[PDB]
RNA sequence: UGGGCACUCUAAGUUGACUGCCGGUGACAAACCGGAGGAAGGUGGGGAUGACGUCAAAUCAUCAUGCCCCUUAUGAUUUGGGCUACACACGUGCUACAAUGGACAAUACAAAGGGCAGCGAAACCGCGAGGUCAAGCAAAUCCCAUAAAGUUGUUCUCAGUUCGGAUUGUAGUCUGCAACUCGACUACAUGAAGCUGGAAUCGCUAGUAAUCGUAGAUCAGCAUGCUACGGUGAAUACGU
RNA sequence: AAGAACCUUACCAAAUCUUGACAUCCUCUAGAGAUAGAGGACAGGUGGUG
């Protein structure tokens, strides 16, 4: 019923927030609230240069936005709908079920 | 070093990644089939006014998205060039059926693809004052904010290297809110190599 | 420095003798941001002039610093090939300051057995005009008595 | 005094008795847990009987002597067989294998500079 | 009768809960005196208890956690503050005058790249 | 030199302390990472393009 | 160094061409290349060329050398002051 | 821990700090000084962002590339060696020359990360490195993991010492086909120079200088290097 | 160079090879190991000139 989902982006996290709960709704099922979970952010720093040029460091970001949503009220009608996520190619979907 | 690359500042703030999936894991296999499509891309389709391509994953299926100035060129006649591509790709490890052709109207006020108009004609022994003048010419008569354009070394043969830069309009590089698009092209002359850089901002 | 005047910061009075004074001695007795030592090092010499002198050991602290902090310093100017020794009468915030250093420095520079005895033993010598504490303000005193020819080259 | 070499009276015995050559203080301590001794009390405070009970255990290790002879020995048959270390002892060089390029100055012993 | 005032110093955050009583400082379910290892510490603690006159009037169950002892010492006198108006709302006439309800934001510095670690620079010769 | 290295490092080696990273983009047997397979150049131009999905600019 | 469980090492081929010949009497000056192998105790009245990077420098192995690698006996640098 | 989700956190949106304001100096206007809220006041503090150009600055060894050469070699596969060699000089750091300390025992307070055939608990053995079995965790859930400086006591009593741990001897641990060249460590023995550094020199006006540990990239193994994370933490800065 | 026991190594000494280490079309046995036995236009060059 612990439904979790993975993104680089922010934006497709939290509409990957929404739009499932209301999918949840759409049926007669109560929903837990999107849990905001800790994002993971990786950095990795390189040097500038192609060579010699130290002390100059370009930084990079990765941040894995989390997101946690609980179905209270699991119904057979949010089973056949659970295949309606609507992932831009780009959400990592884990219904831990 | 001067200046930072326009793409990589804006990417992320108002720009959007050409490779859109998630990778937990088998990043590194995943990522690299995203470069081996795009280098095939790159030659295959060559004559073809390309643009950008963008690379989807999702279901165990790649989907391309090919922004051309040409559609049709791509397509065919119908759909028999289109499928050569994707078949040509489809022998490549997994099944990549999604392939999506997006007319590119304004050919002129695309930076990838007038830096490429100079830089052919540039390999074609022409001037290399009037390539930069004309097509910016016409990028400023299509209604665009402001055109910069760049090109470097042996400046039509010359034993030393220059650079001619030719500008128009606004175009401001240290504004983040404002999406300029930049970029860079080969010459490969008798003489040497050329660089071609454009700023086309809208 | 060029444009106006930067303020300072301040500090809050002390735990047990209720006094600022005492508080940024501590400052000074500080090494390495070890603030846990330099607290026990005065209150381990605050008590411990009272079993020499007797009397209160905020009590003779005050008397002390008054026999360190300067009352006229010297500050350089310069005309050419000679540099002018401008005697500066001491700002009074300039004195604690000087004060304090001066009770810190030559407490370290003697030596018994630790530094908690030696800033003790410090304190009372300053207190009767003694030390190198009041032996530091006696030489700015001296040299600024001797250039008073210099008096007037005071910017 | 411990079996000719005399340790500094007026010191705890886990202390002074490190200064007998192969003795440590990780030794030393064995010592005082077989020898009923409390480890605090001088050599000058200490008592004959106890002495006895010290002087019994230390020449069951290799306490003075014997250990130089050893070390020594160890050292020679290195140089009798000429392998990487026992030549570098030979050379009075790291023989371990740090680098002797600019620092090593406990086996070259004083700087002995060369002009430029 | 918890009167709730959050405080936050460098890395800590104090839930500070005034409750009225003659009684002891519990930093974590332990006095102040064995939680906090100096008493300059506890003079900074009870800053706003002086500056408006509440001297022990409340026995703070305050739970810290994060940063050292100094970061949670003044995180606790600043949620002590938070706290007081939060009790009585016509203290900030004191409050604002000795700049206890002021979050401080001198954090730590980052560690700049090019120069050795913080705001220094390292050795420099000439060749 | 290039193209037998590479080749090298491609073909399997007797150990398993034997085998080294290179850079699959350019080859460069310094500096790669390893959740890009990438060494720093080739990691810079190719996230300045945004083809490497969720890697942007840190301004921390 | 190695372990116990581990135990000494010597060349998978090494100790072959060593009780390959001991049955006889007469001692060999087997050309050698591992300089990692431990000389072992059935190591004794052998000459072992051992490879120090250019030349097979040869080695007559006492009791004594037992425990040491024969690469230690084959010196790889030279050095004749400066 | 049941239960709540109150507080705090976590991450999305959204307020606020704009010379709005109140005076007074400039009403040539911009501007400037003080004050009021207010968490924050004058670009609120930091990061990214580096114009024309300069230095024929650096990179043909990331890559590509005009030209010039090798092309049974200037190409190519293997084992060994070397890249660590040592008369010395230079740059950058680490460690100390102790008493604000050494040691000895108890006793606290973080942040930020990483992790699947990885992190690896708990138990057992070993002086210790470590090893044997192992639960859990694809992880705000389990593991790295314990911060240490810090506090409290005891012991030493200024000594090349109970400071210092360089260098050697012995016996071992892990990784790896393989630690000799040339790995990290662990025990026992040893115990160097070094008593705070000459002329010269650099850094810095806050959470800075100084000081203590933690994490990560690379990585079978290997950091006093680099990048990040927090804890304690000065002060005069009048003045040109 | 954000990782020299082999590798990395581009350097050296041996054992070697030449349409090649790579394009593009046309389980035992010695042996350090490579490798060996048995169950053709072209390539390439960390070569030079920043």
């Amino acid at each position: 019923i612990r439904i979790r989902l993975k993104a680089y982006d922010h934006r497709v996290i939290d509409q990957s927030a929404e739009k499932i709960v209301e999918t949840a709704k759409r049926s007669g099922a109560d929903v837990s609230g999107p849990i905001p979970l800790p994002t993971e952010k990786s950095v990795y720093t390189i040097i500038r240069a192609v060579h010699k040029y130290k002390d100059s460091r370009e930084q990079f970001e990765q941040r894995t936005h989390k997101r946690l949503i609980d179905i209270v009220n699991p119904t057979p009608k949010t089973v056949d709908a659970l295949m309606g996520l609507n992932l831009p190619s780009g959400v990592d979907i884990e219904i831990k079920l | 070093g001067q200046k930072i690359n326009p793409i990589g500042l804006r990417v992320g703030i108002i720009r959007d990644w050409e490779a859109k999936w998630y990778a937990e894991k088998d990043f590194a296999s995943l990522l690299h089939e995203d470069l081996k499509i795009r280098k095939f891309i790159d030659n295959e389709l060559k004559e073809a006014s390309v643009s950008h391509v963008e690379i989807e994953r999702a279901a165990n299926r790649i989907n391309i998205a090919i922004h051309t100035g040409k559609p049709g060129m791509v397509i065919g006649k119908g759909g028999s060039e289109i499928e050569k591509l994707r078949n040509k790709l489809n022998a490549l490890t997994d099944k990549k059926v999604h392939i999506n052709v997006i007319e590119i109207k304004k050919v002129d006020l695309d930076a990838r693809l007038v830096a490429e108009n100079i830089a052919r004609q540039l390999e074609n022994r022409a001037s290399f004052r009037r390539v930069q003048k004309q097509a910016i010419t016409r990028a400023m008569k299509l209604g665009a904010k402001g055109i910069k354009t760049q090109v470097s070394g042996r400046l039509g043969g010359a034993d030393i290297a220059r650079a001619e830069q030719y500008s128009e309009g606004t175009v401001p590089l240290h504004t983040l809110r404002a999406d300029i698009d930049y970029a860079h092209a080969e010459a490969d002359t008798t003489y040497g190599k050329l660089g071609v850089k454009v700023w086309i901002y809208r | 420095p060029r444009k106006g005047s930067v303020p300072k910061r301040d500090v809050l009075p002390d735990p047990i003798h209720n006094s600022k004074l005492v508080t940024k001695l501590i400052n000074k007795i500080m090494l390495d941001g070890k603030r846990g030592t330099a607290q026990r090092i005065l209150y381990s010499a605050f008590d411990l002039v009272e079993q020499r002198s007797g009397r209160d050991a905020l009590e003779v602290f005050e008397e002390a610093i008054n026999n360190i902090m300067p009352v006229l310093e010297v500050k350089a100017r310069r005309v050419g090939g000679s540099n002018y020794q401008v005697p500066v009468e001491v700002r009074p915030e300039r004195r604690t300051t000087l004060g304090l250093r001066w009770l810190v420095n030559y407490a370290r520079l003697r030596g018994e057995k630790t530094m908690e005895d030696r800033l003790a033993n410090e304190i009372l010598d300053a207190a009767n005009n003694t030390g190198g504490a009041v032996k530091k303000r006696e030489d700015t005193h001296k040299m600024a008595e001797a250039n008073k020819a210099f008096a007037h080259y005071r910017w | 005094r411990i079996a000719g070499v005399d340790i500094p009276r007026e010191k705890r015995v886990v202390i002074s008795l490190t200064y007998i050559y192969g003795i440590g203080t990780s030794t030393a301590q064995k010592i005082l847990e077989e020898a009923n001794v409390s480890a605090d009390t001088r050599v000058k405070d200490l008592t004959d009987d106890e002495l006895g009970r010290i002087r019994e255990v230390v020449d069951g290790y290799k306490v003075e002597g014997d250990l130089r002879r050893e070390t020594n020995l160890n050292i020679k048959r290195l140089m009798e067989i000429s392998s990487y270390r026992g030549i570098r002892h030979r050379r009075g060089l790291p023989v371990r294998g740090q680098k002797t390029k600019n620092n090593a100055r406990t086996r070259k012993g004083p700087v002995k500079t060369v002009a430029n | 009768v918890e009167y709730r005032g959050t405080g936050r110093r460098k890395n800590s955050v104090a839930r500070v809960r005034l409750v009225p009583g003659e009684g002891n400082i519990t930093v974590n379910n332990r006095d102040v005196r064995e939680y906090l290892p100096f008493e300059s510490l506890i003079l900074d603690l009870n800053q706003p208890f002086d500056v408006t006159e509440t001297k022990g009037n409340y026995d703070v169950l305050v739970n810290v956690h994060g940063g050292g002892f100094t970061g949670q010492a003044q995180a606790i006198r600043h949620g002590i503050a938070r706290a007081l108006l939060e009790a009585d709302p016509e203290y900030r006439g004191s409050l604002k005058r000795a700049g206890l309800l002021t979050r401080d934001p001198r954090m730590k510095e980052r560690k700049k790249p090019g120069l050795k670690a913080a705001r220094r620079s390292p050795q420099f010769s000439k060749r | 030199a290039k193209t037998s290295m590479v080749a090298k490092q491609q073909k399997k080696q007797k150990y398993a302390v034997r085998e080294y990273t290179r850079c699959e983009r350019c080859g460069r047997p310094h500096s790669v990472y390893r959740k890009f397979k990438l060494c720093r150049i080739c990691f810079r131009e190719l996230a300045y393009k945004g083809q490497i999905p969720g890697v942007r600019k840190a301004s921390w | 160094a190695r372990s116990i469980k581990k135990g000494p090492f010597v060349d998978e081929h090494l100790m072959k061409k060593v009780e390959a010949q001991e049955g006889s009497e007469k001692k060999q000056v087997i050309k050698t290349w591992s300089r990692r192998s431990t000389i072992f105790p059935n190591f004794i009245g052998h000459t072992f060329a051992v490879y120090d990077g250019r030349k097979h420098v040869p080695v007559y192995v006492t009791e004594d050398m037992v425990g040491h690698k024969l690469g230690e006996f084959a010196p790889t640098r030279t050095f004749k002051g400066h």
